């Protein structure tokens, strides 16, 4: 317990003592074990997950112990799951590994309900045809999939998870909740209580910008009655109105004022800040919302409550934030400034607990169904709500589902890494033709690449994708022989792991379908097939 | 040596290619001379290390050096593989090319528990490539100062033969970077500084007079109320890892927190600032470090071009990559060929406060030395400057 929190001190100032929890309690299910699954599943053992179970039908190769950091040349030609584990159980004590000598397919003729028992399931490494027929299992037993393959210097990775809502998103660099475009009374209360015009000099020097800008915000508008949103005209006056309330010194040119600096610096982003977001009105309007029953997820109850609370107290306003950013100010002026901010987001949130409360009545699920804690969250993250419902791997594969809409567009660029999606999909045409991958022998390279060649083709018009691909891309594909080079792996086992904790502690925001990563070129996108 | 061991290696070095570098000749032999010859340093054991170790040595990477002065603790395990529980005390280094040696069958991983500034010219002019993955910017500067000075100009043009590669990559939670610089080439980490000092360091004003967050209160005990009372003895420095020392800034601060209505002190924060604790996973170190291990081995052997310099990472929401080409300025203090121009106690002031040029307690020269601040009779002293930030002398006319 006191060893953990010692251990885990750099991810918990991450995600919590909360998504350390959510972590320890999960179950990840990895399929084979490759240079691209020991990857993924190192980066889960170290930060704590759970438990695991590896589940590999295979045996170890050459090649296997040579890209494979939890792999010995002793363990050429043993169960590879077996091997793997060994290797990566060493990585933390705290972690319960397992494994199962079987392979995927075996495993879904008998005992497909094998799979309900993990939190996650990330498979790599495979054909298509194991995919899809995973992908339907999973899907209908609404288990969250992830499936990653490494092919020569090609990274793939795409979720499948039907719907996944957050509330703690961690949006990085958001607009601060100001509210100096539509005050609340105590925060009118408090501005007034500043005279600036007439005030000692040290205090008018140790004025929060906040209050500043306030201050000025009041005399532009009560004059003109504009708001100010003309970036380099109103907002450059209005810069100009504050930067000529300066004090002067004896000699008469302007002082040293830091704060009127620091008010200034931040008109540009302060005027406006109060306004529902994009995804939020989109999360309101959902039927999931609107629609509520007795099997209504928790969220989408303080969806529905904080939208109740838009519609009253809140009078088309999302609930206070709480906090302002830190700003050059005397300690006292800080202070009770804080608080005001402070006091009305706790006012606004025990509004939206009655809101709340009522949903869980008129649902009878319960009385208190949901810790406090998980209002004061909500309503701190209000504006960051965010909902991802990922497409299954049939709608995907689909002749009428395929999204050949963005495949389209993005091929207009013959260098777009969305060919690189195209070639996997051909190579796979050309592993069930023939029965083998192509380029993997130095001497089978030049007669594959017509065999290739042929395959996308045959895939392309297909779908109806009428796309140019240029012969570099097949040549190249051709070149890679399969390889699965470590340094490609380790690079999709970083980004995948990240992606999975996400699930595991639905705290950031998982990538919309695909991700595709060139580690020729060094770059990356992501696509919603 | 065994059967396929550099199979998925192999066919990026025999096999001729439409994306291959214009210099690149498919040879059965150059693996080879990569095990047996390529040298590359390793900077750091922490962060990147570990990962960089394994990615190098998984590529055909056999000699490998790696420099580290720390030493392993408790928190390091939720990302530092290499390490176990029973390593805690032990040096990085030699713990680290330990492991490595034993996992990955021929790998000569050479460790030297040492601070890269120990080093000199001599020392670095052994290696082909050098990564550094360390976690200060005072570091990144010191060894970019380092390479740059091993350039080898002849008549105002730049000899490539003494260009070392110098691959460096960074961590921030779920952000980091990765970039190649080409001493003499490329912008080095002097050419944009405007991206690696953004760091805090609360103004003495505002901790000692106007404390507003948690942090300042925190700050204040650690930075003043511990030097002038001196709780654990006479003389003796604050201990970020000693729990009795953290518990005792927790109390004091909790106490100045107190008398300014501040909440939030935490002893989980007081640890956090006392040793200015970065938030770190694993996950972003392996991604960061495979991009820079990949353009290790591009720059080896020619494979494919260089990273075009310079790649953010970012993890937050959804996933990114992001590359540009850093400009070199030609005015740089580190990389330009040419001694800076200036228009004593006040123009040592603009080697420090200034962005430019950023130095950290400098020291000035005259054509005879002046505030050698590194020698307490050095004050009394109060061009050819010099500084803790760079192994070089900075020419300044
Ligand atoms: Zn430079």
């Amino acid at each position: 317990k006191l060893l953990k929190e010692q251990k885990y001190d750099r991810q918990l100032r991450l995600w919590g003592d909360h998504g350390q929890e959510a972590l320890e309690s999960a179950h990840v299910c990895l399929i084979n074990a490759t240079a691209t699954g020991t990857e993924i599943l190192k980066n889960l053992v170290l930060p704590g997950i759970g438990s695991f179970t590896i589940i590999d039908g295979n045996q170890v190769s050459g090649e296997d112990a040579g890209n494979n950091f939890f792999l010995q040349r002793s363990s050429i030609g043993k169960n590879r799951a077996e091997a793997a584990m060994e290797f990566l159980q060493e990585l933390n004590s705290d972690v319960s590994g397992s494994f199962v000598e079987e392979s995927p397919e075996n495993l879904l003729d008998n005992d497909p309900s094998f799979f309900c028992r993990f939190t996650v399931v990330v498979a790599t490494q495979l054909p298509e045809s194991t995919s899809l027929r995973l992908a339907d299992v999973l899907w209908n037993s609404q288990i969250p999939l992830l499936i990653c393959r490494t092919y020569g210097l090609v990274g793939y990775m795409r979720i499948i998870i039907k719907e996944h809502p957050v509330i703690e998103s961690h949006p990085d660099n958001a607009l601060e909740d100001l509210r100096l475009d539509k005050p609340f009374p105590e925060l009118r209360e408090h501005f007034q209580s500043y005279d600036l015009d007439h005030m000692e000099k040290k205090d008018h020097s140790h004025t929060p910008w906040i209050v500043i800008i306030a201050k000025y915000l009041a005399q532009w508008y009560s004059e003109t009655n504009g708001r100010i949103p003309k970036t380099y005209k109103e907002k450059e006056d209005f810069r100009d109105l504050i930067r000529q309330g300066i004090l002067k010194n004896e000699n008469g040119a302007p002082e040293d004022e830091e704060n009127f600096e620091e008010a200034i610096k931040n008109v540009n982003t302060a005027l406006n800040t109060t306004q529902i977001p994009s995804s939020i009105e989109d999360i309101f309007n959902d039927d999931r919302c609107i629609n509520i029953t007795k099997q209504t997820p928790s969220f989408w109850i303080l969806a529905r409550a904080l939208k109740e609370f838009v519609a009253k107290e809140g009078q088309g306003n999302l609930p206070v934030r709480g906090t302002i950013p830190d700003m050059i100010a005397d300690s006292g002026k800080y202070i009770k400034l804080q608080n005001v901010y402070r006091e009305k987001a706790k006012k606004d949130a025990a509004a939206v607990g009655n809101h709340v409360a009522k949903l869980l009545q008129s649902i009878g699920q319960a009385p208190e169904s949901i810790s406090e804690k998980e209002l004061k969250l909500l309503c701190s993250n209000s504006a960051f709500l965010r909902v991802v419902r990922c497409r299954s791997l049939a709608e995907e594969y689909g002749l009428d589902t395929i999204n050949k809409d963005e495949i389209i567009s993005s091929m207009d660029n013959p260098d777009n890494e969305i060919v690189l999606y195209l070639m996997l999909r051909a190579v796979d045409r050309f592993h069930k033709q023939q029965g083998r991958y192509p380029g993997v022998s130095n001497y089978q390279v030049e007669e594959d690449i017509g065999k290739l060649k042929s395959c996308l083709t045959g895939f392309l018009q297909e779908y109806g994708l009428s796309v140019m691909v240029k012969d570099d891309y097949v040549h190249e594909f051709c070149r890679y022989g399969a390889a699965e080079p470590h340094t490609i792996a380790a690079f999709l086992g970083g980004a995948a792991a990240q992606e999975v904790i996400k699930i595991i502690t639905k705290q950031f925001v998982i990538f919309n379908n695909t991700y595709i990563y060139s580690g020729m070129s060094q770059t990356s996108a992501t696509f919603q097939l | 040596d065994w059967e396929g061991r550099w199979n998925h290696v192999k066919k990026f070095l025999e096999r001729s290619g439409p994306f291959t570098h214009p210099d690149f000749e498919p040879s059965t032999e150059s693996l080879q001379f990569l095990l047996d010859t390529c040298k590359v340093l390793v900077i750091g054991a922490g962060g990147l290390g570990c990962e960089l170790l394994k990615n190098l040595a998984l590529s055909g990477f056999r000699q490998i050096h790696v420099i580290d002065m720390d030493t392993i603790d408790v928190s390091n395990l939720n990302r530092q593989f290499l390490f176990r529980p029973k390593d805690i005390g032990r040096p990085k280094a030699e713990v680290a090319a330990e492991f490595l040696n034993d996992r990955v069958p021929n790998c000569n991983v050479v460790p030297h528990f040492n601070k890269i500034q120990d080093f000199n010219d001599t020392f670095y002019r052994q290696f082909h490539i050098i990564v550094c993955g360390l976690d200060s910017i005072i570091a990144r500067r010191w060894i970019n100062g380092m390479l740059i000075s091993l350039l080898n100009y002849e008549d105002g043009v730049l000899d490539p033969s003494s260009i070392v590669p110098l691959i460096d990559g960074g961590t921030e939670g779920f952000k980091g970077n990765a970039r190649v610089i080409l001493p003499g080439m490329t912008a080095c980490i002097e050419c944009t500084l405007e991206l690696y000092p953004p760091q805090v360091n609360f103004p003495m004003c505002t901790i000692a007079s106007m404390p507003r967050l948690p942090e300042h209160c925190i700050e204040y005990v650690r930075m003043l109320q511990w030097p002038k009372e001196q709780p654990f003895g006479e003389g003796v420095p604050l201990d970020g890892d000693d729990p009795e020392h953290i518990q005792w800034i927790f109390q004091k601060s909790l106490e100045r927190a107190s008398q300014y209505n501040i909440r939030g002190v935490t002893y989980r924060l007081t640890q956090g600032v006392v040793k200015r604790i970065i938030p770190a996973v694993a996950s972003t170190n392996a991604v960061i470090a495979a991009v820079c291990a990949t353009e290790v081995f591009k720059i080896a052997t020619s494979a494919y071009i260089p990273l075009n310099n310079y790649l953010v990472f970012n993890d937050v929401d959804g996933l990114y990559t992001y590359t540009f080409e850093a400009e070199r300025k030609e005015n740089c203090p580190a990389c330009s060929q040419l001694p800076q121009n200036i228009q004593l106690q006040e123009v040592l002031d603009y080697l420090t406060n200034s962005a430019s040029l950023q130095m950290k307690s400098p020291a000035i020269t005259a054509t005879r030395t002046l505030y050698l601040q590194s020698e307490e009779r050095t004050r009394p002293n109060l061009l050819a400057v010099a500084d803790v930030t760079t192994p070089q002398t900075v020419l300044f006319k």
